[PDB]
RNA sequence: CGCGGGGUGGAGCAGCCUGGUAGCUCGUCGGGCUCAUAACCCGAAGGUCGUCGGUUCAAAUCCGGCCCCCGCAACCA
RNA sequence: CUUUAAUGUUUGAUGUUCUAACGUUGACCCGUAAUCCGGGUUGCGGACAGUGUCUGGUGGGUAGUUUGACUGGGGCGGUC
RNA sequence: AAUUCCUUGUCGGGUAAGUUCCGACCUGCACGAAUGGCGUAAUGAUGGCCAGGCUGUCUCCACCCGAGACUCAGUGAAAU
RNA sequence: GCUCGCCGGAAGACCAAGGGUUCCUGUCCAACGUUAAUCGGGGCAGGGUGAGUCGACCCCUAAGGCGAGGCCGAAAGGCGUAGUCGAUGGGAAACAGGUUAAUAUUCCUGUACUUGGUGUUACUGCGAAGGGGGGACGGAGAAGGCUAUGUUGGCCGGGCGACGGUUGUCCCGGUUUAAGCGUGUAGGCUGGUUUUCCAGGCAAAUCCGGAAAAUCAAGGCUGAGGCGUGAUGACGAGGCACUACGGUGCUGAAGCAACAAAUGCCCUGCUUCCAGGAAAAGCCUCUAAGCAUCAGGUAACAUCAAAUCGUACCCCAAACCGACACAGGUGGUCAGGUAGAGAAUACCAAGGCGCUUGAGAGAACUCGGGUGAAGGAACUAGGCAAAAUGGUGCCGUAACUUCGGGAGAAGGCACGCUGAUAUGUAGGUGAGGUCCCUCGCGGAUGGAGCUGAAAUCAGUCGAAGAUACCAGCUGGCUGCAACUGUUUAUUAAAAACACAGCACUGUGCAAACACGAAAGUGGACGUAUACGGUGUGACGCCUGCCCGGUGCCGGAAGGUUAAU
RNA sequence: AGGACCGAACCGACUAAUGUCGAAAAAUUAGCGGAUGACUUGUGGCUGGGGGUGAAAGGCCAAUCAAACCGGGAGAUAGCU
RNA sequence: GCUUGAGUCUCGUAGAGGGGGGUAGAAUUCCAGGUGUAGCGGUGAAAUGCGUAGAGAUCUGGAGGAAUACCGGUGGCGAAGGCGGCCCCCUGGACGAAGACUGACGCUCAGGUGCGAAAGCGUGGGGAGCAAACAGGAUUAGAUACCCUGGUAGUCCACGCC
């Protein structure tokens, strides 16, 4: 069958990558709550 | 002309396609070009804003000529072209002075006529000259509406505009759906019938002659569910109900000439 | 089992709804007109307003019983 | 009191004209190599149109809810 | 009749035998002319019926060849 | 290691995507592998990824994102100009051979090419966010010329052979060579050059476009392959030579011709048809504001620079995605021999594998199949499933029809091998020789060699010659839908939806309608032969009566009627 | 020329059996339909929860759809178990 | 061979002959405005219909499509059907005149081809009046007829068919 999940790097960092959810207001509280649970994968990253 | 291909399969069996042989069999002039691109007939919000549209051959625009802001300079037409953003062919047709410049093709002009364009021109074919200085009566096409915009009014394949009167700073037409309305009288208009008249006898005949043209296939609104359309439903065919647009007005009889800033200039409404 | 409407000269409908006065077409009897029939023209008779009781000056009318008729009733697993 | 006539005065409903509000997804110029836009000339409309507030109508396009119970199961009929 | 309740309606044809099917009679419970009516060449992984051909579908299964099932050795679940 | 078997348009060999050392070596077996395990994609340790020419970065754009000001919006924020980002696109330049346990168009050898900087010499006018050309393009079809590649032969090397023959028309192996430079062909396109003038290209212009004259008829642009060169170099079968017995050192013959032939190249061609087929930069070129003993540009030569990153391995899978070492899914390129129309299929070459539980037994029963007496749908909801039909050429072929079909209708005949016609034909290709010449990759002519259908006749073999794989079941009546197509992914693929066609109705452009508090957009840079809604659904013959109820349109006199 | 015919790659999923704690949370095997077109496919984007998309099934929107998921209202409420 | 058959050439005549393209005037209808008011229209009579929201009547302007009053005549032309306001372009036949020339080149004609009022049909326009079907009002025993008020196709144009 056809598994949902076709990995692509630039896809992947074009719409959830660190600049994307540092792009506007809302994704930047998302930040704001990733850093107060405090994760090491602060976002889907390098 | 006219001609009927023979059937192979069942869509070509009824195959009515308009073969003009005077075409221009080359490709066009360079500078006169920019790219076309469709969207779907969706907009910023990217949501379908106009249904039917979508799909479609890839096609280029020609900035084609409709202003005539050129004035007392003869022009003699080169090559005839049906154009893929009109319905009605345009003509290459070169100002002496030493640029192309595209313009309808009207009905009687040969890829080959000199037209001229200026007050100073006479009563010929593809000549523009105020209705002022035309005798009312006559049949033109290509009509502004600003003293400088370039002619909104008779745009297509075998259609123009018959003049009615020109009382002073006012000529009032009879637009093609039947609409008396005046106009400012200084304003420019192109003489002759638009050519490629035999647009209206272009049968597509398969389902794909109207699908590379962009048009998307209509589902019908008892087809729909209820949820989808506010007709839908039925179990059986049962309509019951009065037709109306998929967002609530009655449609079938609902006139919607709701302007009132240029209400004012009609004559009589199409009745 | 129920609900709604009607019951008016030989045929069928008015009038009822909103109480004092009962009409129309065909038909019946008959004449004339035609040689004859029908048709036509014209006049008259013909209605206990299904039935009984109640109420008010007067009951076809307003109401309550009995009888007759038309439609729907003989489902959902 | 009624029918009525000239005038003063007081507001209103229409018709036409005008230009200054306003509109201008008309032309041209400049900012500016920029189809956005702003300003400047000019033309075409014109106290319209359009927008705010109040208001009548329409309105399942949209939203919140109601849509009884008894019943020899429920529904139907009936009843309260 | 994708519609006909009554009904397997009536008659004829197909079969030794036809609640299906084909052609007709109209008694249309309750077809009907763009929620289109009636025909229709071509087309169809479409519904129904029939014939030829061909065969294990069946009368009635019989044998054989491989993979499991059975035994042995290693590993070793599961619903409950 | 020797046999056996499997795929062989793949289960082979290289990449992108994506993973992330799974690559190579040594060592180890508790834990992982559905079994054992000294084995491994498992543990520990060490090693490996070398670039001016590959890709990316870079230059420049597309869909689209963001967006100085600006418009707008309770706020957040939305759209959008100038700009700036963003490939799946375009834009400079390298190939062959050898080598490693693992990498190499990157290392080495040999032989080339590209874009800039600086300097020198000799000439010369150069110069933009501006203009022009170019870049720059569609589907399908047919033809010609070649190549990749393959076959045969010649030649060279070796063998002449464990059971009959085999020095001969015998057998086997090899017979390979790029980028670049020069030549500029087969073929395609286009008439050149000179003079003058011009409301044209937001300004200018010698560049382009246009209008008249002149002279001559070719010039120019482009272009696969061949041929020389690259290269008396490399590689090269097989010997010669030492074994840690894995492999290394050395040497080295032939290295051509002919035929057939790609979906590859010329071709980003040519003909034709319609649904009418990106943008910008690099590049070439003309001038503006200007700068001229300059600065710069052109040409030759010398020298220098080409930085940063990826480069391992898997890449139709035990390494990606599916929880797994999962019978599933994953884009592109290369792609031989024989038979065959073919990339189908069958058997093989190259190369890679036997699927990580096996050994016995041969019951019932279950699954995948083979065969079957007589009958042949009697089975069953139903011919479901099986069986059968199945290829080429030729003969022949109905009702009906929109005159295209129906149709490969149905139904039949010949199919192998050998010789002959003919020491292999028609056809295809084509050297030498000869002649000519505006001498070159030339034109006629000439015919060796090579290759090679099909048809007729005769003979013979078997039961059967499309002998395998492969490969339609057919006809008749009829309902419905026109047809191709689409849909309930994961129980319904149809009569449902769509469909071209038709009709009604709304719409005069700042159009209706729609998304959006608004601005702004789609519609459409379209404008009534146009765009939107609805209904039906080819074509043919037609589409009757009803305006009472509801909705809608028009008309407003009167009654009534909110705020004010 | 053909929404042309036959038929591989490719895409789809009509029938039958196997399978159903499977090899697989819809596949395999043997036959099928289309296969120059309304075709298929890679890469990169845009449209989003009462909204998007829809050759219209109330299908699809990350194994979840007559209104996705995640967190917060919220220990919602439950005459019921 | 010849010419009385037939055909051709020179100069003229009349004509709704045909096709294509312009144009004019009267009338009818509609629309807009001004004046003005209870009927208008219709028939054997009446009614439907139109009208006090102001018709009809009347004046002005504008837009239309179709047919061409008088001239018009048992007049003309053409094969027949058929064809008439005027003007232009292209064009067919017939007839008269005085001669020449070719020298039987002729008559008809199954089959075949072409043309062919109206009605009807297909495609795309147009659409005043008129008017199948149809509706209503009357007549009538009945009237899906005759009469009257409205009225769709069609009638008109370009290309084909019958």
């Amino acid at each position: 069958m056809k598994r949902t999940f076709q990995p692509s790097v630039l896809k992947r960092n074009r719409s959830h990558g660190f600049r994307a959810r540092m792009a506007t207001k809302n994704g930047r509280q998302v930040l704001a709550r990733r850093r107060a649970k405090g994760r090491a994968r602060l976002t889907v990253s390098k | 002309a006219v001609v009927k291909c023979k059937p192979t399969s069942p869509g070509r069996r009824h195959v009515v396609k308009v073969v003009n042989p005077e075409l221009h069999k080359g490709k066009p002039f360079a500078p006169l070009l920019e790219k076309n691109s469709k969207s779907g007939g969706r907009n910023n919000n990217g949501r379908i804003t106009t249904r039917h549209i979508g799909g479609g051959h890839k096609q280029a625009y020609r900035i084609v000529d409709f202003k005539r802001n050129k004035d007392g300079i003869p022009a003699v037409v080169e090559r005839l072209e049906y154009d893929p953003n009109r319905s009605a062919n345009i003509a290459l047709v070169l100002y002496k002075d030493g640029e192309r410049r595209y313009i309808l093709a009207p009905k009687g002009l040969k890829a080959g006529d000199q037209i001229q364009s200026g007050v100073d021109a006479a009563i010929k074919p593809g000549n523009t000259l105020p209705m002022r200085n035309i005798p009312v009566g006559s049949t033109v096409h290509n009509v502004e509406m600003k003293p400088g915009k370039g002619g909104q009014l008779a745009r297509s394949a075998g259609t123009y505009v018959q003049i009615v009167a020109r009382d002073g700073a006012y000529v009032t037409l009879r637009l093609r759906s039947g609409e008396m309305r005046k106009v400012e009288a200084d304003c420019r208009a192109t003489l002759g019938e638009v050519g490629n008249a035999e647009h209206m006898l272009r049968v597509l005949g398969k389902a794909g002659a109207a699908r590379w043209r962009g048009v998307r296939p209509t589902v019908r609104g008892t087809a729909m569910n209820p949820v989808d359309h506010p007709h839908g439903g039925g179990e059986g065919r049962n309509f019951g109900k009065h037709p109306v647009t998929p967002w609530g007005v009655q449609t079938k009889g609902k006139k919607t000439r709701s302007n009132k800033r240029t209400d004012k200039f009609i004559v009589r409404r199409r009745s």
